[PDB]
RNA sequence: GCUUAAUUUGACUCAACACGGGGAAACUCACCAGGUCCAGACACAAUAAGGAUUGACAGAUUGAGAGCUCUUUCUUGAUUUUG
């Protein structure tokens, strides 16, 4: 009550802005890359989708209400009706959103940088994409600032496609 | 009032479980008059002291101690030498033993829940 | 508040979300502002 | 940084059926519900605690988070000397 | 049977007018009395903010816009048939009011 | 002397209508506030005062 | 540029100079000549009760803001002050 109006249109941006974070700094496996929240009456469900869910779910519960016991107890929401409803995330190169997470881990473990590289791209390119993009300019082993390059495409921005193509 | 000599290994652990915790008091210049105030409360002491100083002032209503708290009576001058938190340290491989501490007064639970009631059965045998 | 990138100067006091503007141009996407215009 | 120990319940205590710690980086007014702070004691003290590990720590817009893990039963189940499948981390309450 | 106003203020204008046609096909469906969804002028937010993070450069602006729609209907019906049909029209993003104002 | 009043109006006159002699400032600075800790000069100021022959020295308190 | 007890500095052709969103006092604090208290993860150690400290002064002290001084009853209690 005593609510202002446009800013709860406003604020609850800045409660996506943020919860996101952790499914950047927690995870790195299952690509839990677009998160989702939908409200329903008086039930907050954002909607876990794992594709491996032992993490979470584990020894029944193993991080099921075990990561909402920060978030719910951080926004100082009620515990219940912080539902968090699981599932699977969609494919690896073969999604839209996981073309972000695709690529946010797959430079090596140790080895030459062109063949980091020249792996990442045949794959999807002919398998459900003519355009992502990804960035890279570092160095090799020098006191230079040197900037090898490469990407797969050209995009879809005619106009009012910037802004469904660029997203969370 | 009497003691043993088995159970009371598994009882020196009222002196002994005083260890870090900020509210401990192993001293003479506030664990031997712990009766005044009210907040002064009890004394646990041995009567094998070589200090016969201010415990004999005490000694007059020790062994018939108030009946609201307990007033632990042992005969023994281990447990004030080893047994009170510092003597017998319970570390693995470097440990440092030094002395143990003066007349002790502890008040705490914790280990001590149970053992305040298993000491109806040691002042009679 | 200071919130991260070398700044507590310049805050967006406006519209109740306190943001360092330098640390908003990064961040007005999610949030939902888009520019047209 | 002083550790003072005057009070368990405001060191660690029913942390056991939370097990999560969250804070801010905070400065002076200490006063803080659902953790064992005021507002400064156990942000020190898990400085310590978290350098024998057991506590993981984002930051994460100037909020201090915190979970317990694996190496935690040798702490609480014997300082608070209670039996197994009451304390547990891992299954933190009744469903998890 | 009482008569009631609902309110519904999105952001995403193609995913209002699905919301607002099954509202008003149920309530037809049971022929209830009903003033048609009136949609009232939009609310635009907008930031100027200098486009470099440092100050040394050139100088003009940015500005960026979030769009707000709002409209909101009144209806009057008995209470068993609307209490069952506001639950069944949820889609995420959307916001759904009742007001039973009746002074 | 302000309002043309003596001059040797020292002891006699205290510190209300002292005010009320006094432009718009202190006319409004007078119940500006109770202060007790920044009132903490007067309280050290009677600690050294008039124990002296002619011409003294106070006892003068570190302040903002 | 001068000046200074310091006038905190970044940036000099268009592409520096009403701009770093730099409209003002204590917030800002980056600076100047006073004041502070906070410096410990483990592994080292000693006074760890016969004493460090926790004394916070405990108020007149104490000259100079609660004060860092003991004149003492200590929550004393090895936390940690400490080295």
């Amino acid at each position: 009550a005593l609510i202002s109006k446009k800013r709860k249109l406003v604020a609850d941006g800045v409660f996506y802005a943020e919860l996101n974070e952790f499914f950047t700094r927690e995870l790195a496996e299952e690509g839990y890359s677009g998160v989702e929240v939908r409200v329903t009456p008086t039930k907050t469900e954002v909607i876990i989708r794992a594709t491996r869910t032992q993490d979470v779910l584990g020894e029944n519960g193993r991080r099921i209400n075990e990561l909402t016991l920060l978030v719910q107890k951080r926004f100082k929401y009620a515990p219940g009706t912080i539902v968090l409803y699981a599932e699977r995330v969609q494919d690896r190169g073969l999604s839209a959103v996981a073309q972000a997470e695709s690529m946010k881990f797959k430079l090596l473990n140790g080895l030459a940088i062109r063949r980091a590289a020249y792996g990442v791209v045949r794959y999807v390119m002919e398998s459900g994409a003519k355009g992502c993009e990804v960035v890279v300019s570092g160095k090799l082993r020098a006191a230079r600032a040197k900037a090898m390059k490469f990407a797969d495409g050209f995009l879809i921005h005619s106009g009012q496609p910037v802004n469904d193509f660029i997203d969370t | 009032q009497t003691a043993e000599v088995t159970i009371e290994d598994a009882l020196k652990v009222v002196l002994r479980t005083a260890l870090v915790h900020d509210g401990l008091a192993r001293g003479l210049r506030e664990s031997t008059k712990a009766l005044t105030r009210g907040e002064a409360l009890l004394v646990v002491l041995v009567s094998s002291v070589t200090e016969a100083n201010i415990i004999k002032l005490v000694e007059g209503l020790a062994n018939d101690p108030e009946n609201k708290v307990p007033l632990i009576k042992v005969a023994d001058a281990k447990q004030l030498g080893e047994w009170a938190g510092l003597g017998k340290i319970d570390r693995e491989g470097n440990a440092r033993k030094v002395v143990g501490a003066s007349v002790v007064v502890v008040k705490n639970w914790g280990a001590e829940t149970d053992e305040l009631s298993m000491i109806m059965e040691h002042f009679s045998q | 508040q200071c919130r991260v990138c070398s700044s507590h100067t310049g805050l967006i006091r406006k519209y109740g979300l306190n943001i360092c503007r330098q640390c908003f141009r990064e961040k007005a996407n999610d949030i939902g502002f888009n520019k047209f215009r | 940084m002083l550790m003072p120990k005057e009070d368990r319940n405001k060191i660690h205590q029913y942390l056991f059926q939370e097990g999560v710690v969250v804070a801010k980086k905070d400065f002076n007014q200490a006063k803080h519900e659902e953790i064992d702070t005021k507002n400064l004691y156990v942000i020190k003290a898990l400085q310590s605690l978290t350098s024998k590990g057991y506590v993981k720590t984002q930051f994460s817009w100037q909020y201090y988070y915190y979970t317990l893990t694996e190496e935690g039963v040798e702490y609480l189940r014997e300082y608070l000397n209670l039996p197994e499948h009451i304390v547990p981390g891992t299954y933190i309450q009744e469903r998890n | 049977i009482i008569k009631i106003r609902i309110t519904l203020t999105s952001t995403k204008v193609k995913q209002l007018e699905n919301v607002s046609s099954n509202i008003v096909k149920n309530a037809e469906q049971h022929n209830l009395v009903k003033k048609g969804p009136v949609r009232l002028p939009t609310k635009v937010l907008k930031i100027s903010t200098r486009k470099t993070p440092n100050g040394e450069g050139s100088k003009t602006w940015e500005t960026y816009e979030m769009r707000i729609h709002k409209r909101y209907i009144d209806l009057e019906a008995p209470v068993q048939i609307v209490k069952r049909i506001t639950q069944i029209t949820i889609e995420p993003g959307v916001d759904v009011e009742v007001v039973v104002a009746s002074n | 002397s302000y309002r043309g009043v003596d001059l040797e109006k020292l002891l006699e006159m205290s510190t209300e209508d002292f005010v009320k002699l006094a432009p718009a400032r202190v006319r409004r600075r007078f119940a500006r506030g109770m202060t007790s800790k920044p009132a903490g000069f007067m309280k050290k100021l009677r600690a050294a005062k008039l124990a002296a022959p002619e011409n003294e020295k106070p006892a003068p308190v570190r302040t903002h």
